[PDB]
């Protein structure tokens, strides 16, 4: 035994799977319309960003 | 609306055994000598300027891609194969195939640079037609002109060694020039050293500016005194060596010396651009388990 | 992928002109591109598994 | 709900790239009715009106860039940018899989080192987006040694202006843009403009006139001086704007740097390392077009230019001496 204690720390993550409760039409939401930008064409592919 | 499209037809047909190799590298970028879209077999390589008959050349390969237009396999069909064209300023995709195998990474600067490894590397043989496609060395800017510079430095002390045997020493020669540190990664090059020969002209060139260079700096100098002089020249008297500036110039005559400075100047633009400037193309994305990059080709 | 050879029995249909002339020598020594000799029990027509 | 997928009937195959002109010989001239847009000279009238020239207007070129997506931590890319910097992606070694390392020129100016009264604005402002400069010299501890020798010019690729940055707290994902003008993302049919810090950008083009000829082009460059401060080395970067050709410009640089080159190889009467004699490099940023102002903001103040109009064509890196 050396001259001196020591204290020891762990840390340790628990998976679990939770209840979530929403009251009734607390959050308004408002919802746009989709547009969509081309982006990164080639010869070989046109790519598409909605 | 613009079309875009090279198809070259083909005297005979495939072997089974030649199909294989092509559909190896299906993405590639080859130099075709025209810009039409129906042409024979004899330019879709480099065998119209290199081949083994011929001595093979490092500066006349590259005299003739940056006047060359490239082109990208798209699907080998028996006979006929088809290219894509490639634009100037133009986005596409590359895979890359390309013996020994470097690995890119996006937002690098590819460089084509003319290949002087192992011909089973680089060459694919046509039996069919007796003609060899040549495929180029495409490699990294930096790796290229750092792929270049040492295995030009071997170029030269390998002309020592068989000049005179206690000059050079092999072992201090290979370590450290055959190893190449690129990217945090280092690929040990194929010597070839079993007999080099493409560079052995570029191992004329800087060699005979490095004669000619301190005896002409010392006529340059001591002709532009004015009272008119940039500034920064006055500086750049302490960098030249002192043993450079004991030339007594009344040993060449004035039609020697004429002579002389035509030859320093005409070896430099020579020698300055074929560094420089060549088909080189930027990449901005890639992925390293499909083996694509997408590209774009910047023509200079 | 190019065309192979195969030993099905499609049809076969019924040719006016001779080709039995110079086919001994021809075979042998490979004027033809894809050619397949048949003796003995193997000029049977064969099975017809799939 | 169909409504709102024909949306996308409309413009997706309204938003396509134009078809190869591929007509059959069988049809006849009907090829020459498919040539719209080679057509430049329009007809006018007495009183003519948009739909008279709707025609004429609808035949546009196609113009497209292609962006970069960089994913970066949050230290190093600041979150609160102007939206139109310039960028650069430094790269040393491919060490995980995607995570990647972005400069502006405010966080290269705390990179270098360089001192306070040579570009006495963005001091302040790059203090405080960052802390002493260690917070990011912890990435690359080969600072004191890439300017040495001289290879931190060779590992910047210019990239472009920023065009989106959707920031987390860990990590930020930026989108640049190369090739061209690159399309604003939350103002609709806008195009983002490059914007420069007034202290960097040293224009070239200047005279009383005491006559220079008009042109299409002038042309952004990046300069990158290798020096040593405190009998330390650090770096400096500057800007450039002329389009004088490539010829004239590497003489017109050097007589920005003239003190700089005078004061360095002094230095060198005593003590010559060939690594040390490397001094310069010069990329190509890409062109503008003439007579656009550039304009003149103010932000939290840091003096901020903006050129519209950018297109990005980014080149290498050429040793200027």
């Amino acid at each position: 035994h050396p001259g001196f204690a020591m204290t020891v720390v762990r840390t340790d993550e628990v998976l679990a799977e939770h209840i979530l409760y929403c009251s009734r039409a607390s959050t308004s939401m408002f919802v746009g319309l989709p547009s969509v930008v081309r982006r990164e064409v080639r010869s070989d592919a046109v790519t598409f960003e909605i | 609306a613009l079309d875009k499209s090279i198809v070259v037809n083909l005297t005979s047909r495939l072997f089974a055994d030649e199909l294989a190799a092509l559909q190896s590298k299906i993405g590639s970028v080859l130099p075709l000598g025209d810009c039409h879209r129906l042409q024979n077999i004899q330019a879709l390589g480099l065998g119209c300027v290199c081949s083994r008959e011929t001595s093979p050349d490092y500066i006349q390969i590259m005299q003739y891609l940056s006047k060359c237009t490239l082109a990208v396999l798209e699907e080998v069909r028996p006979d006929s194969l088809r290219l894509t064209r490639m634009d100037p300023s133009d986005n596409l995709q590359i895979k890359n195939v390309y013996a020994p195998f470097f690995q890119w990474d996006s937002n690098t600067q590819l460089a084509v640079l003319p290949p002087l490894f192992s011909r089973k590397d680089s060459t694919i043989v046509l039996e069919s037609n007796g003609f060899d496609i040549v495929f180029p060395m495409v490699v990294p800017q930096q790796l290229g002109h750092a792929i270049l510079q040492q295995l030009l430095v071997y170029h030269i002390y390998s002309k020592i060694s068989a000049g005179a045997p206690g000059d050079v020493n092999m072992a201090e020669l290979d370590l450290y020039t055959t190893n190449v540190s690129f990217m945090g990664r280092t690929y040990r090059l194929d010597v070839d050293n079993t007999d080099l020969r493409v560079l052995d002209d570029l191992s004329m060139y800087l060699c005979i500016l490095s004669a000619l260079v301190p005896r002409g700096c010392l006529r340059l100098l001591t002709a532009l005194v004015r009272h008119d002089r940039h500034p920064l020249t006055e500086v750049f008297e302490g960098v030249v060596p002192d043993e450079v500036t004991r030339i007594d110039l009344d040993q060449l005559s004035v039609p020697d010396d004429i002579t002389r400075m035509r030859v320093m100047f005409s070896y430099l633009q020579s020698l300055s651009s074929i560094f420089n400037l060549g088909p080189r193309l930027h990449v901005y994305a890639y992925s390293a388990e499909t083996l694509a990059a997408s590209c774009w080709y910047s023509p200079r | 992928m190019e065309a192979t050879l195969e030993q099905r029995p499609f049809p076969y249909l019924a040719t006016e002109a001779n080709l039995l002339t110079q086919i001994k020598e021809s075979a042998a020594d490979g004027l033809f591109k894809s050619f397949q000799l048949l003796l003995g029990k193997d000029a049977r027509e064969g099975s017809v598994r799939f | 709900q169909a409504e709102n997928a024909a949306r996308l009937g409309r413009q997706v195959l309204g938003l396509l790239p134009p078809p190869t002109h591929r007509v059959s010989l069988t049809r006849g001239p009907e090829f020459a009715r498919g040539v719209r847009d080679l057509l430049s000279k329009y007809a006018a009238s007495t009183r003519p009106t948009v739909g008279s020239l709707h025609e004429a207007l609808r035949q546009a070129p196609f113009r497209q860039p292609t962006y970069g997506d960089f994913l970066v931590y949050s230290q190093t890319f600041s979150p609160q940018e102007p939206l139109g910097t310039f960028l650069f992606s430094f790269k040393q070694e491919d060490n995980g899989s995607s995570m990647d390392m972005l400069l502006t020129p405010t966080s290269l100016f705390m990179l270098s080192g360089m001192e306070a009264a040579k570009a006495p604005q963005t001091h302040k402002v790059a203090g405080v987006w960052y802390g002493s400069g260690s917070g990011l010299a912890d990435f690359i501890p080969n600072l004191s040694e890439l300017m040495d020798t001289g290879e931190f010019h060779t590992l910047l690729t210019p990239v472009g202006p920023m065009v989106q940055s959707v920031h987390s707290t860990f990590v930020t994902k930026v989108t640049s843009a190369m090739k061209g003008v690159g399309l604003a993302r939350d103002e609709p049919r806008a195009h983002v403009g490059l914007t420069l810090p007034c202290d960097m950008l040293v224009d070239l083009d200047e005279s009383c006139p005491m006559r220079e000829p008009a042109g299409l082009n002038v042309t952004i460059y990046a300069s990158l001086v290798y020096l040593r401060v405190n009998q330390r080395p650090s770096m400096a970067l500057t800007f450039f704007q002329s389009g004088k050709g490539f010829a004239e410009v590497v003489a017109m640089i050097k007589d920005h740097f003239t003190d700089v080159i005078r004061t360095k190889y002094i230095q060198l009467r005593h003590e010559l390392y060939i690594n040390r004699l490397v001094f310069g490099a010069v990329c190509t940023l890409g062109t503008v077009p003439f007579d656009s102002h550039p304009v003149h903001q103010s932000l939290n103040s840091l003096p901020v230019l903006v050129f519209a109009n950018f297109e990005a064509a980014c080149g290498p890196w050429t040793v200027f001496l």
